[PDB]
């Protein structure tokens, strides 16, 4: 009778809920990392290759002629358009140094933009990491509880009444720390990983910035 | 995000202190 | 999707029990 | 005898009294939820059709003029016309950087005081999802007490006789963790909330910026041409 | 008897002494919560008033003369006469970037040291709510630890020889606990305090460099004109 | 910050009193 | 019917032998990773801190490079100043310096942070391991508690004599979980610690480097006017 | 005897190990406290000194002569040497704005280094709160394994002849704590007293900034 699987079908409706929460609580933190892990390997894959065709560039229209290649969904051809875009917008100006500061601004801005894009589904990992070991530790107690009722209206002194009623427990925490453990360690990989990511497409704002600044300073300077 | 992502490990240390205390408390009367 | 589809076939496996 | 209210009430006062404190604790931490998702919906989807419609204009003046249909609640047209303020107030100068530096300091201070007034429940969160279990267990023990001066008074050895008095016991702790787990989600809802939040709030700001600091450029050069 | 007190009594000198050093931490805890509660009531309600007086000011002059009726220890006449300082130290001087950059820094500065001298007591409340469940556990250990002393040296299984190690781990928990609680309660409402307290005081300061960049634009103008 | 990391962790002393409890719900009884 | 700390992994479950297996993978990694960092970190340190000292005589960015130009392609110190130096002749047509004091700056700081990042390899898994091994030998604890409850309930029986083996295999887990939690804490201390003075040490390099080139300009500049 | 010294002379020599390695932890982290206390309280009583009779000054001049008595270890004149020093190195510069900022920029670096130099032993007081309530576990762990090793090969069951190894095992969490807790506690202390004394150097390099970019503009402005 009492396999891990009699265990969980003798043991009380409240218990059981937890234990099958904790599960697709499970289920989820792995389709996510799965998600996630393919999504990030392509994007780290191709921005990391994208920096490489880049570093070529001497000004920021033959940057342009050479991202012209990259696919339309591209982070470092919407850098160059984000840059791009405030010179075409600033044609009137002579000022010069505005122009390096809305770029800068709204490179930052997008960098970080990105950066969040990137966190959308962390808030699962987040909560199910926090949760699980209350979820499983609220299952331990509730099925512990429930044996010293019976022991209270079946009065009768033999600890081996109570020793199945401690594995289904004992279960709860189990399975909490089973769906814990890798939401914890899932998340620590996410969050450093982006943060690897963030820096890898800061530096490409920054050839595009730099760029931009020489080219913008040489072509004042050869006007007088 | 202060997002709370962490394991608090004392609730856990506590109540498990609590489970030792009552068998330790019961299981000698038996 | 397959994330949910391969998550969900790698625990049914280990939930055989 | 019972196994829920039957223990529940032959608990002991200082038992009842934190149970009730956990309670009250989970009847608030319910209450701020239903409290602030129907706000902050209702500042998350009227700030991103602001946005929406904001995102089309190409000088400081086009964009008030469209703000200006928004109504006195708009946050958006609230940072509008306080870079409109900032010029007005400003109109006897030439130094297009000063405006520019003092227009972007009030701006991020206000946004800022937006996001204060946006995370104002999250004290009570934050508390009640890490004190909670530790109070549920301070009942626990001190109902554990209870039944061991229970036991050393009259000197039983039936471990029927003990058995209500350590479940009761208990299920101030279950009651601790049910308090807990709610706050815990909660509170992680609207920690990602007002992060994605305070960001959309911040592009927004700095649309305004970049609209006021490039319309003054393009006119100091069409002044001095 | 066998009473709670008794239990105490019976204790060995270790436990004793974790008992005392967590009953001194937690009556300093409340003591310095009912000093800085006060201590936060009255500077804020003060502050409150500068700010929605201050509020009324269109150059730095009027400033001044609105903040002349404040006493010695406000801290907003304490940050007008910082900006009035290094001007009146800086009159030989015509680089006005100077001048606004070196207040800036100044009144940064400030801000900084008051929120800085305001949060002197928070240490002590962020050490009691880490460190007072763990000292409640060594006494737990020791409680548990004596426990097993009593039954080796009588080889007997019974519960009254266990007793007295119960009896040490229970009170060991209970007043670890009534230490932490308090004091994980207290650091947080006083680390929301200070937050909005050390903001509401920059918002004051940017009041004050608004004031004093405005002034110098008007009067380089006038100069200029 | 400096990013090392010195809390104070107990976590497998639960292992120890997972230990003990078997010890007094084999030997007590 | 007898037992040793090889024979109770021989006779241990499933769950259990995949636990103590996971965490010997863990023990392993750990002390790769730290003779794998510590022989290239130990000879990085003690090759900055003999250009650190060196280039520390310096006058200009000219006397910098002359002194430099030997320190071998691998030097983090000729990197900066060659990538610094970089910046010059790519800006030969500006008669601007302060955008080439600008570029220099963000270029500088990037190249300092992306060699911190760079040097931070292995702190992903010793940061994991020091904080989640201990919760992985409590899982396989719990799991080999659960089973002598369950040893208990199917045997209807009660002695020491049937569950010391049990409990022995469940004690082995946390022994393992402890000999690789120690080792993983106090190496990702001690590269705490050497990261952070490489990373001043080498900022102090960079700085060096905007010091002489700025200033040389601004002279350059000077003796031009 | 049963005593505390009983149970160390009587047990197994990893346990006696244990307690012996967390006894050396307890006296260098009070050796770390007094060692680091008086260095601290020194450098507080002295600095202070130091503000309090800056606080006086107007010019950089009169603040170096204010300073010339201090004593040669000093960080105020230690700060007022690496501002006069760029003025002496940067002679022929009439760009100002440089030498505002290339002196900032040093007396940032100078502070940082300062404040990072003097927390040098937090490392040990760090690791020795981390990883000592392990150790300690580990000494009980190994002494508890021991003695049920010892019950499973020889029979003969009854708790009266584990209960003192079981004792003496737990003794090895005891002792484990004791060092834990004053390490943790000293290392939050000196982690809020290095940020009050960074803060408080940080205002006196913030005073040499001010009293050199005032009287530097105020001496340009006067040549006009």
């Amino acid at each position: 009778d009492l396999s891990v699987w009699g265990m969980y079908q003798h043991a009380d409706i409240v218990v059981k809920c937890v234990m099958i929460g904790l599960i697709l609580a499970s289920v989820v933190t792995w389709a996510i990392f799965f998600s996630k892990s393919v999504e990030f390997f392509n994007q780290k894959r191709r921005l990391k290759r994208e920096q490489q065709l880049l570093a070529e560039a001497r000004s920021l229209n033959q940057a342009n002629d050479i991202a012209a290649d990259f696919g339309s969904k591209s982070l470092s051809l919407h850098l160059l358009n984000e840059a791009q875009n405030e010179l075409e917008l600033s044609e009137g100006s002579d000022d010069n140094e505005g122009i390096k500061e809305r770029t800068s601004f709204r490179l930052e801005r997008r960098v970080a933009a990105v950066g969040r894009q990137m966190g959308r589904g962390n808030g699962y990992l987040a909560t199910i990491g926090a949760i699980s070991p209350f979820v499983g530790l609220f299952g331990t107690v509730w099925g512990i509880m429930n044996s010293f009722i019976g022991i209270a209206q079946t009065q009768t002194t033999n600890l081996a009444v109570v020793a199945p009623g401690i594995a289904e427990a004992l279960l709860a925490t189990a399975i909490g720390l089973v769906a814990a453990i890798p939401a914890v360690v899932i998340y620590n990989v996410f969050a450093r990983q982006i943060g690897g990511f963030k820096a890898m497409l800061g530096d490409v704002a920054a050839q595009v910035l730099l760029l931009q600044s020489r080219d913008l300073d040489l072509e004042a300077s050869a006007a007088a | 995000n202060g997002e709370m992502h962490d394991i608090n490990v004392t609730p856990f240390i506590d109540v498990m202190l609590v489970l030792l205390i009552i068998f330790m408390v019961a299981a000698p009367l038996a | 999707p397959w994330p949910t589809l391969l998550s969900v076939c790698i625990h049914g496996a280990v939930v055989a029990g």
